[PDB]
C-alpha cells in the first residue's frame, strides 16, 4: 500500500566503554536516517534536561585571572576541572556543596561533602593540585538542573544576581551529552540498495548511560508532536 | 530556449535546413502535427495557381548519429505568416531559435 | 548592466544568496553563487561506454 | 603509498580536502564565542554543532 | 518546570490560494522548532501518498512516437501534459477516466467524465487541441494512487503479464507537494518572552489538504521514532 513504509529491524548496540555507545540501525527509508539523526542529535545536545555546576565562590580569591599560592593549577584549571565534573541531584533543582581539603594536595571529587540528595558519578576524578603541606582550600560550588549548554557569556549580563563578588561562572553543560554523531550509509534489502542505515556514536559523562540518554531523548521528541499525532 | 544568448540562434535556425520556413507569406489554413496547410495572400498567387502550399514534417527520423529528428508545429489555425517567417520548429530549436 | 538588471527585480546585487543544507537545515556560513545556467548534455552516454 | 620515481608520497588531498581543513584551522578576531575556555575536543565539537 | 516541555498545536490554516498554504504551529522552546521543521521538511517532500497517471490508451494511437490526424501536437507531449495533472480520488487505488472531445478548440480536463469520487482540481487545465471539424479523440486514462517518484522502467520490468498493443505508459509523481518553506519566529504566548512558533508554506497541487499532510508527516515521524523510543 502506502503507508507500510520499513523499519530498522536489524538494530545492533555495541559498547565500547561504560559512556561509549555505537548504535546501526538498518534498514531505513531512503533518506528517512538523516532526518532521524539529526533531530536526535539536536535533542540530545540542546535539549537534553540534566543537572551541572554553574557558579563557584572560592575563599581568597576574587577574579578569575587572580592566582592561589596553595595549588599549582591556576583558577581557570580549577574552574575547567568544576565543569568536567558531573553530579547527578534528584532531591532539588539547585543545591550548594561545599569541600574543604588541607594537607597533601591531590584533591579529587570524592572530597566534597557527601549529601543524600547529591551523587557523584566520578569521585575519583581529579579536582585540584595542592603541592603546599600547610595549604587550605575552601570552595562551595553551585549545582543546578538545567537544559542544553549555556555558556557563561549568555550569564553575564543581568549582574544584578551576580553583584556579591567571588561568584566565577562557569559553562553550564547541562545536558549529559558529549561527541554525538551520525553516518548514513547504503543497504540492500529485496534488490533495492537505496535504503538508508544510521550508525549513531554516542557518549556521555557518566550520568546515565548512553542507551538510556537516546532512549530519553527519542521519548521526549516522540512525545513533543503527541497533539499533531492524535 | 537559452535564456542567456547572442541573438545569432535565430540565424543558425533559419540558415540550416531543420527547420520548415514559409516560402510565401499568407494564412494558414490547417495546422496539424504531420502537415501543414498554408492559403498565400492573393499577391503571391502565380496565375493558374491553385495557392496552396502543403509543408509535410519529418517525425521521427533517425539521423547520422542515431539520434531523432522531429518537426512540431510551432503556428496556430488561422495565424497569418510572411515570407521568411517559422512554421515548424526542427530538433534542438524552440520558437525559430537554436537550443542545445 | 547586469548589476542595474538585478536590482530592477527582487534580486539582490552581488549576486550571491544565502542558502540552507537540505539534510541539516543549516544557515551556511559564506553566501553561495546561484543563478540559471544553459547546460548542455553531450552525445557521451554512460549505457553506451559501458 | 610512496612514489617510486622519488619517494615522495602520492597519498594526498588534492582540491576539496585541502579547502575543508584550510577552512578548518583559520583564526578570525571578533569571531563569535571567542575567548571562551573549553574542557577538550568534544566541547568545542558540541558548541559548534 | 525544566524537565517538562510545553506542547506545540495547531492554530491555523491560511489558504492563500487552492494550492498555495500556510501553516502554523504554537507555542515551541529554543530550537525546537528546526528540530521539527528540518525534519517536516524532510518528510513531506521525500514521501507522500498523491493520485498519478499511469498509463494511457487512445484508440487511434499504436505507440508513444506516433502522430493523430487532427491533433496539433505529438502523442508524447499528451502523455507529458496527462503526466502534470492533479486529480484526488478517495474509497479506492484505481480509476479508469474516460475522455471523449471532438471539434475545434483545446481538450481541458473538465471534458473528462468524472465519477462522483474523481475530482478534478485543475479544470481547465490544457490537453491538446483539435483542428479538424472531422476530428474526434477518445482517450482511457489508468489513475493510481502511491509514493514517490517510479519510472515506467520498473513497471516494464516487473511483468505481471503482456501489454495489450497500444498501452501508453508514462511516469509517476505521486508526490503531491512540490514546495515547503518552514520558518521560525518569536511567539507571544503568556509571558515566557522565549517562546518560538513555526509558519510552514506548502506549495501543492491542490490535491492534499494542508492540514491532513501536517498531520500525515507527523503519524510518520512518530511511528519511525517508537522504533528508537522502544530501541532493546
Amino acid at each position: 500500500s502506502v503507508t507500510e513504509f520499513l523499519k530498522p529491524r536489524l538494530v545492533d548496540i555495541e559498547q565500547v566503554s561504560s559512556t561509549h555507545a555505537k548504535v546501526t540501525l538498518e534498514p531505513l527509508e531512503r533518506g528517512f536516517g538523516h532526518t532521524l539523526g539529526n533531530a536526535l542529535r539536536r535533542i540530545l545536545l540542546s535539549s537534553m534536561p540534566g543537572c551541572a555546576v554553574t557558579e563557584v565562590e572560592i575563599d581568597g580569591v576574587l577574579h578569575e585571572y587572580s592566582t592561589k599560592e596553595g595549588v599549582q593549577e591556576d583558577i581557570l584549571e580549577i574552574l575547567l576541572n568544576l565543569k568536567g565534573l558531573a553530579v547527578r541531584v534528584q532531591g532539588k533543582d539547585e543545591v550548594i556543596l561545599t569541600l574543604n581539603k588541607s594537607g597533601i594536595g591531590p584533591v579529587t571529587a570524592a572530597d566534597i561533602t557527601h549529601d543524600g540528595d547529591v551523587e557523584i558519578v566520578k569521585p575519583q576524578h581529579v579536582i585540584c593540585h595542592l603541592t603546599d603541606e600547610n595549604a587550605s582550600i575552601s570552595m562551595r560550588i553551585k549545582v543546578q538542573r538545567g537544559r542544553g549548554y549555556v555558556p557563561a557569556s549568555t550569564r553575564i549580563h543581568s549582574e544584578e544576581d551576580e553583584r556579591p563578588i567571588g561568584r566565577l561562572l562557569v559553562d553550564a553543560c547541562y545536558s549529559p551529552v558529549e561527541r554525538i554523531a551520525y553516518n548514513v550509509e547504503a543497504a540492500r534489502v529485496e534488490q533495492r540498495t537505496d535504503l538508508d542505515k544510521l550508525v549513531i556514536e554516542m557518549e556521555t559523562n557518566g550520568t546515565i548511560d548512553p542507551e538510556e540518554a537516546i532512549r530519553r531523548a527519542a521519548t521526549i521528541l516522540a512525545e513533543q508532536l503527541e497533539a499533531f499525532v492524535d | 530556449k537559452p535564456l542567456v544568448g547572442t541573438g545569432m540562434e535565430r540565424a543558425v535556425a533559419v540558415d540550416s535546413g531543420v527547420t520548415a520556413v514559409a516560402k510565401r507569406g499568407g494564412v494558414v489554413q490547417y495546422v496539424d502535427a504531420s502537415r501543414i496547410v498554408i492559403k498565400v495572400n492573393e499577391d503571391e498567387m502565380y496565375p493558374g495557381e491553385a495557392g496552396i502550399d502543403i509543408y509535410n514534417l519529418t517525425k521521427y527520423t533517425r539521423s547520422n548519429q542515431n539520434t531523432c529528428i522531429n518537426q512540431m508545429p510551432c503556428v496556430s489555425l488561422g495565424e497569418p505568416v510572411e515570407r521568411g517567417d517559422v512554421l515548424a520548429d526542427g530538433p534542438s530549436t524552440d520558437l525559430g531559435e537554436l537550443a542545445l | 548592466e547586469i548589476k542595474e538588471l538585478l536590482k530592477l527585480g527582487d534580486l539582490p546585487t552581488s549576486g550571491q544568496i544565502r542558502l540552507y543544507d537540505g539534510r541539516t537545515g543549516e544557515q551556511f556560513e559564506r553566501p553561495v553563487t546561484v543563478g540559471y545556467m544553459y547546460m548542455l548534455k553531450l552525445n557521451h552516454l554512460v549505457d553506451d561506454k559501458m | 603509498i610512496l612514489s617510486p620515481a622519488n619517494g615522495e608520497p602520492i597519498i594526498v588531498p588534492s582540491q576539496d580536502v585541502v579547502l575543508g581543513l584550510y577552512y578548518m584551522t583559520r583564526d578570525c578576531v571578533n569571531a563569535k564565542g571567542e575567548g571562551m575556555v573549553l574542557t577538550g575536543p568534544k566541547e568545542a565539537e558540541r558548541l559548534y554543532r
